[PDB]
């Protein structure tokens, strides 16, 4: 053994808004753990492979937050602020960008999901369900690491100016 | 009782300064601060472990809470037939790094970016020629890919092993070469051994000519049997309730070998 | 403190314009230009991985608005044992395309429009003797179906292997040697080490006969020998308040090899 | 130190222009011209081995940037008892090739394909009658098959091998005789190994006719006496302080002979 060592793990700071799929992309790749060996690390098994998609039928549990807090150092109650509040409404498929937060700060928001939220009013900028230079969908935002549009190869920052 | 602690005691291992010992300690940290990948090479039981265990501990880690932990010398014996899988799960596991399952692929990126992020120097790999000669591969990338000193470190079964592929061989020609004991340097040992190592009520005299002429036939000059002879004739001598090691318990004991 | 800044530059890797890299970059441009598929071989330390690693830097991508990067030269080298998804896997990682699911086929799918995606020209396999046996098939079917000059890369192992396979022997028949340094070229590499890589304070003459006899008979004309040689040397003698290399310290580093 | 110095060089070994080394440049010259195989022949110690080393030294390979180089003479000495496997290593390895771990039949191949390309005009192979009898039929394939000139160096235990085969008998017919010195020629060797080889302070005066006598008793006309005598010779003159050879000298080292 290195003498005096505590057993680590390669950690992450969770960005303000961050969603709960894009925090666990960044601690996968800061790990370069694939999305089923995570939840065989928590115990919880292929569920985290289901968060990552917002599959949330369903929501992420007490027990399954407080799991997934012990293999990621971050408490269950800042997990749970990776997600929608109680109550308020998500949609999942139409993955939605606004592009200027992203050259601030490169994370994916979970508030871009609610049902309710069609501007960032930070920006007042109407926010993209898709590229706007070549139509394409985003990804799941476990899977954004280049921080670009994985067709045309548009960096996220500069999308910013193709909208409202 | 006294006597089961001295027992306790003796049965044990410890480490001894020798100058064999000072004298890798030092070529190592020129190699260190070189960054220069290098061999350690000696006949079998003459300390080579012993010494690079102990530059191990000479710099320990330091950490903080919640980060990699630096730790300038990683020290790995492979098992036997080590592929590059289970070398990636030695050095993380020596860093105490927590995933312990995954793909060789990301066994080799998570090993490299824990050699990184742990600001790692010197690898220093024992019984070297336990590597399979395709993972003598991954052991020249660590060292290209990283700015990191690797010693390989076994008996002349590993010089060898180096010569069946010559990039390694180019890589790892600079060598140290471990010797015996042999004549005033033994003589030195066997009193450093009493006073040290034995600790006995009554002092042995095994410095003196027929002790050491025993001892010299015995031991070869293989430190490893010098310290197994001398902790069990000890053992033996304390049992019967001498004070010190005897001559008849001494030859007793160099009769076995 | 003066001494750790020298240590740290002493430690680190430099580029040198020697004339071997030149012949190199030369001739990939005809095969670039003539789109023609080849092999570069050679012993190991002779400095084919610096001098292809130096090509791909003197043609870094390009990019235009709302388009993909286009990427001229493309510089991979293979893990040990490499299968052929690992090689579409190291292919798309450099053009930083990702693929997370997908067959074998799938992947070499992607690998095809990303590669003609990105327009590249030359793929330079470096260690190619690392692929396994199959996957030189895959490398045949990128060369032939898309039109880039493949360079595989290795030494004399790399010969022995695509001695196996007539169709990789067939396309990849065209080949250039990096031979050792030998004569007043040596020499002139040395002085060229004295002034474009160790800088020391006060000069060596390293040049010198006496110099280049021990040198020469620690060296062997390997450029990797010549670097880590001068670059151990330099920092023992810095540490020993040397402003130069001394003969005795390049004599204490010559004994090692 | 002055004796130091002159002793180490005295003790190496040196290349004089002596004129049956010209006779035989001359002939290879003819032989690789029209690249006829052939045998030289001559007694042990009658100065073979050098003059065959002095031709490859003006022969030497020619580099044409990243080409292989255009090696026109080989010369091996083959290892006692020398095994196909072994005389394909042995060619390998002086064309700068890296014999790769395979059969006989891959080193064969590997060394046809170099023996090619590099150009070889002519093998020379020293103490050929080492080669096993099942060897000479590769060197007769080497002759055969590409066009070189192969030259069988040996004693006249060379020409009584040859003629157990008809096949390798026929092939070598053509022959140069190395023969000893004797009269003015030796006279002229003996002024010359005084003024180029041993160079004292002061003249040893041995073209005189009472040095003469001792050395032609002593040398038999074997430049290889010559050369060990007079050394040998000049060593034990100079640790004496005498600043050249002398007759008592001279006369104590003959005398063991
Ligand atoms: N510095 C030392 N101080 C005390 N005991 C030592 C020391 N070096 C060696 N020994 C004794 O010798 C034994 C053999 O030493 P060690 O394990 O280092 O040998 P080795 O050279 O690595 O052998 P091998 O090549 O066979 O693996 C130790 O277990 C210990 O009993
Ligand atoms: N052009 C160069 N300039 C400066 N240093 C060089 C150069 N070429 C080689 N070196 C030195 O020699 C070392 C070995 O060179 P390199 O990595 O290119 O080896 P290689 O020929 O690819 O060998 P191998 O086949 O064993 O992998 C380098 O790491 C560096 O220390
Ligand atoms: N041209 C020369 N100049 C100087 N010294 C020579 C020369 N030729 C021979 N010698 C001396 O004679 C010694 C014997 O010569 P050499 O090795 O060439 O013999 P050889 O004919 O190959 O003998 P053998 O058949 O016994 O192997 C040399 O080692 C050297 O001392
Ligand atoms: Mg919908
Ligand atoms: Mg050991
Ligand atoms: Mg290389
Ligand atoms: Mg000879
Ligand atoms: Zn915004
Ligand atoms: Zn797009």
């Amino acid at each position: 053994e290195a003498p005096d060592v505590k057993p680590w793990l390669f950690l992450i700071k969770p960005y303000e808004g961050e969603s709960l799929s894009h925090f666990l992309g960044r601690f996968r790749r800061a790990n370069h753990l694939s999305a089923s060996g995570l939840g065989t690390l928590a115990g919880i098994g292929a569920i985290v492979a289901r968060w990552e998609r917002f599959h949330f039928n369903p929501r992420p549990s007490q027990q399954e937050l407080e799991a997934i807090a012990s293999v990621v150092e971050v408490d269950a109650q800042r997990l749970a602020q990776m997600l929608p509040p109680a109550g308020v409404g998500m949609q999942h498929e139409p993955i939605r960008l606004c592009g200027a937060c992203y050259a601030e700060s490169p994370c994916h928001r979970i508030e871009w999901q609610y049902k309710s939220v069609w501007k960032c009013d930070r920006h007042q900028l109407k926010i993209l369900a898709k590229c706007p230079n070549c139509q394409a969908p985003f990804k799941m935002p476990a899977l954004w690491e280049d921080g670009c549009c994985h067709r045309c190869r548009m960096p996220f920052a500069e999308m910013a100016k193709l909208q409202k | 009782e006294w006597l089961q602690a001295e027992i306790a005691r003796l049965k044990g291992k410890s480490i001894v300064p020798l100058q064999q010992v000072k004298t890798l300690h030092d070529w190592l940290d020129g190699k260190r601060k070189a960054r220069k990948s290098c061999r350690v090479v000696g006949e079998s039981r003459t300390g080579k472990t012993v010494a690079c265990d102990a530059y191990r501990y000479r710099h320990k880690p330091q950490q903080e809470a919640g980060r990699p932990p630096t730790v300038p010398v990683v020290y790995i014996r492979p098992h036997q037939k080590c592929g590059p899988k289970d070398l990636f799960k030695k050095i993380t596991e020596y860093l105490k790094y927590r995933v312990t399952k995954g793909t060789v692929s990301d066994f080799r990126d998570r090993t490299i970016e824990v050699l990184k992020g742990c600001g790692v120097e010197m690898l220093i790999i024992d019984e070297a020629d336990r590597l399979k000669p395709e993972t003598f591969a991954d052991v020249r990338d660590i060292a290209e890919d990283l700015g990191i000193a690797v010693v390989l470190v076994g008996t002349d079964r590993l010089d060898a092993v180096i010569k069946r592929d010559e990039q390694v061989l180019e890589r790892f020609r600079a060598h140290l070469r471990f010797g015996k004991l042999s004549g005033e340097d033994f003589k030195n040992t066997v009193e450093m051994w009493e006073q040290m190592v034995l600790k006995l009520p009554v002092s042995s005299n095994l410095k003196s000519k027929e002790m050491l002429r025993i001892l010299t036939s015995a031991t070869e000059g293989y430190i490893g049997r010098l310290d197994e002879i001398l902790r069990e004739a000890a053992i033996r001598s304390l049992s019967r309730g001498l004070k010190k090691i005897d001559k008849a318990v001494l030859q007793e004991v160099a009769k076995e070998y």
